């Protein structure tokens, strides 16, 4: 209903700490989005060129930032890599105007899964709360039907892997991201699970548990054998903050891609975004 | 009344002995590892990790092929 969305995005494309839109409104941007969701596989199949962004964590000012350096849709294509909610203090400002750009231009503009778009998370680390304070808890669980839809992966010129966390010990081969069924809660474990929650190590070869208390920690080896059997050239991931907003691993197989500037006002870490050209040349624009 | 393959008793005979153990590795291999974390029920850790590190090997079987022609750069 191109007329609604349209006002809702010149509304949201405006700073404040205030609400600004309707229960209703953000009731049908959930709606819609993940109609659109549902339409598009789990397994994102992406070309470049397009921008690649990794937490944002609710704020909002910095996603604005984000949309300035890269070109507001459709100027530039889009992959979000999850984790737009949790910490911040504009989650609502944040997914909804995502999930309104991913409606407005849905074959330029992606959003994958975080681990934090999932109910026993964002419950606790601030989303439930800024629902709750600011609306109510009918619009939390709105949002977490949404964000049960959300794809979970997106592979670029068929060459870069991009997911929230990392590799799992169960990816034997990328069409099983593509089965993964979609209106679904994060399990505890297996394969969507490591998808979100895995981390790279520099410190720990092959698999070991992850500290977090669920998953896995990849070694370089991982990696590096991950890439080879896949024919892929990068795996771009997000999901830990990282002091100079990107940050490669396993002699640049991996890159971790933090777009969060100076998270929840503490971490004085740089935000990134890696845009990818036609040719899969990757450069990174910073935040500080 | 048996035991799952993955009963506590199986567990730690196979922290005991090694030759047991790769028995029970053998058909540990019939399940995904998500299946496997759930069942060990987050103990023996040690033996998961070594199953997935020791045990398992990976290929250099390439098992996929890119049509896309370009290859991954980075810029200065
Ligand atoms: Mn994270
Ligand atoms: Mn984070």
């Amino acid at each position: 209903l191109d007329d609604i969305i349209t006002r809702l995005l010149e509304v949201k494309g405006k700073p404040g700490k205030q609400v600004v839109l309707t229960e209703a409104e953000i009731k049908q941007l959930c709606l819609v989005a993940k109609e659109t969701f549902l339409r598009q596989p789990n397994l994102l199949e992406l070309e470049a060129p397009i921008k690649i962004c990794g937490d944002i964590h609710g704020q909002y000012s910095d996603l604005l930032r984000l949309f300035e350096y890269g070109g507001l849709p459709p100027q530039s294509n889009y992959l979000f890599l999850g984790d737009y909610v949790d910490r911040g203090k504009q989650s609502l400002e944040t997914i909804c105007l995502l999930l309104a750009y991913k409606i407005k231009y849905p074959e330029n503009f992606f959003l994958l899964r975080g681990n934090h778009e999932c109910a026993s998370i964002n419950r606790i680390y601030g989303f439930y709360d800024e629902c709750k304070r600011r609306f109510n808890v009918r619009l939390w669980k709105i949002f977490t039907d949404c964000f049960n839809c959300l794809p979970v992966a997106a592979l670029i010129d068929e060459k870069i892997l991009c997911m929230h966390g990392g590799l799992s010990p169960d990816l034997n081969h990328l069409d099983q991201i593509r089965g993964l069924q979609r209106p679904t809660d994060v399990p505890d474990a297996g394969l969507l699970c490591d998808l979100l929650w895995s981390d790279p190590s520099k410190e720990v070869q092959g698999w070991g548990m992850n500290d977090r208390g669920v998953s896995y920690t990849f070694g370089a080896d991982k990696v590096t054998e991950f890439l080879e059997k896949h024919d892929l050239d990068l795996i771009c991931r997000a999901h830990q903050v990282v002091e100079d907003g990107y940050e490669f691993f396993a002699n640049r197989q991996l890159v971790t891609v933090f777009s969060a500037p100076n998270y929840c006002g503490e971490f004085d870490n740089a935000g990134a975004m890696m845009s990818v050209d036609e040719t899969l040349m990757c450069s990174f624009q910073i935040l500080k | 009344d048996l035991l799952g393959l993955f009963a506590k008793s199986k567990l730690k005979k196979m922290m005991k002995s090694e030759s047991f153990k790769l028995k029970r590795f053998g058909e540990w291999d019939d399940f995904t590892v998500g299946y496997i974390r759930e069942k060990l029920k987050n103990k023996y850790p040690d033996l998961l990790l070594n199953y997935l590190n020791v045990y398992k090997k990976a290929g250099n079987e390439i098992v996929r092929h890119a049509n896309n022609p370009n290859k991954v750069t980075f810029s200065n």
